[PDB]
Formats: structure tokens, sequence, C-alpha cells
């Protein structure tokens, strides 16, 4: 049948697109917004890493590597 | 559709109905956050897009 | 009217139904492109003409 975004329903019995996977915003606990869709992966409010991550930019020098690669607390600002 | 560069400041005009429109049966000026999600169509803005 | 100062800014309004009219027997918009060509009347640009 058909739910709100008339589109399919994940795992746990909840309805899901694939337009909103990427909308940035996680929408059920199984499969959806984690897996590849086309993105703008950094809002203004984020900061890039050369890895190609993307990472809240407040999370910049904050003392934890949370991009992969480190890049979010290298001195070059710190 | 107007320049308004004040160098090259000009404009076009046509007349055109352009009279406000609404999908579904009910007339609304702005679609309500809550409803039912009906089919619809839209221009999608998506530049590279071919109609 | 209006005059655009800001501070010296100032604006007077009068109750005048200046409604779109017409010349001819069709309404329009816009003189269109071309069609018959008949009398009318118009306020002439040039302030030297007298009323
Ligand atoms: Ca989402
Ligand atoms: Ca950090």
């Amino acid at each position: 049948a058909k739910c709100e975004p008339s589109q399919f329903q994940c795992t746990n019995g909840r309805c899901i697109t694939l337009l909103w996977k990427c909308d940035g915003d996680e929408d059920c606990v199984d499969g959806s917004d984690e897996k590849n869709c086309v993105k703008k992966t950094c809002a203004e409010s984020d900061f890039v890493c050369n890895n190609g991550q993307c990472v809240p930019s407040r999370w910049k020098c904050d003392g934890d590597p949370d991009c992969e690669d480190g890049s979010d607390e290298s001195p070059e600002q710190c | 559709v107007s320049i308004t560069s004040g160098a090259s400041e000009n404009s076009c005009t046509v007349e055109k109905k352009i009279r406000r429109k609404f999908v579904g049966r009910e007339e609304y000026l702005f679609p309500p956050v809550q409803g039912k999600l009906v089919k619809c169509h839209v221009y999608d803005r998506l530049k590279e897009t071919s109609a």
C-alpha cells in the first residue's frame, strides 16, 4: 500500500524515499541515508577533510579526530 | 523580465493569464505542512533536466 | 506622488479611480505588435503643448 513518501518501506516497517536518502537527515534505522546517493555533503556549517570526509565545522580543533583522516585536528589552524 | 543594470536598463513583457493554480481538490495559498501527499507536477529546479 | 529623500521623504495620495482603459472595442494589456490603426487620444510628451 501507499504511505507518506509514496515509496518503499524499510525493514523496520516504516516508509522512506531515495530523495530523502540524501536530504542530510536520517529517515529509518536500516539502510536509507548512510548508503550512496548524490549529496550536498558539506553544508555551510561543515568543514571538509582532505580524505573527502565532511564533518561539522564546530568539531574542528575540538580535540578529537572526528574525520577519519584527522584533518580537523591539524596544527595548521588549531 | 527586466534588466535592472541601469547602464542597460530595459524590460520586456507579454500578456499571459498566469493565474494561481492548485493541485488537488481544494484552494490554498500555500501548501499546508500536514496533508495528503497527492500526485502533482512541478518544473524540476535542476537546470540539467530536459523538457 | 512622493519625493525619494529618506530623511526629507514625503508623499501625498488622492482617491482617483485610474482604471486601465483601452481604445477600440477590444480589451488589451498592451497595444499588440500590430492591428487596425484607429483614432485615439494621448497626453503628448512635449511640455510646449498646452491644454
Ligand atoms: Ca532523510
Ligand atoms: Ca574534532
